[PDB]
């Protein structure tokens, strides 16, 4: 009884530690699988803000009266 | 009559009134396909740090 009193831990302490720790890592695993599914559909269709390789910037396209009428 | 135009008075960009209307889309092209949904708003600290193999927070 003295050994359990001065050194060891209650099963309540360890049990709730296990339960909280499973909650944490279940969040981690669900976010990881959701991450890779979001990544594969976002590479497939391209609608998302990740895989957008830079196209032409149209600010340099400056329409104006040219020399030749038929451009 | 017919006064000769001074150098360089065949210049000097000119107004004129018309009768036909000014046109929309003179480049006979389609409409613009899609805008990109803009990501805005504030950002929270990340969910459990890295979510790599380990190195949690």
């Amino acid at each position: 009884r003295w050994i359990a009193r001065t050194f060891f831990d209650a099963p309540e302490k360890n049990y709730e530690r296990t339960m909280a720790i499973l909650q944490i890592e279940s969040e981690k695993a669900e976010l990881r699988l959701k991450e890779l599914e979001v990544r594969r559909l976002m590479r497939a269709k391209g609608d998302g803000p990740w895989f957008q390789y830079p196209t032409i910037d149209k600010a340099l396209i400056d329409h104006s009266p040219k020399a030749t009428p038929d451009n | 009559g017919w006064v000769r135009p001074d150098l360089g008075e065949l210049s000097k960009v000119t107004k004129v009134k018309t009768d036909r209307p000014l046109p929309e889309n003179p480049y006979h092209s389609r409409a613009r396909p899609e805008p990109n949904p803009e990501v805005e708003g504030d950002l929270k600290p990340a969910r459990h740090g890295s979510r790599l193999f380990f190195w949690t927070m």
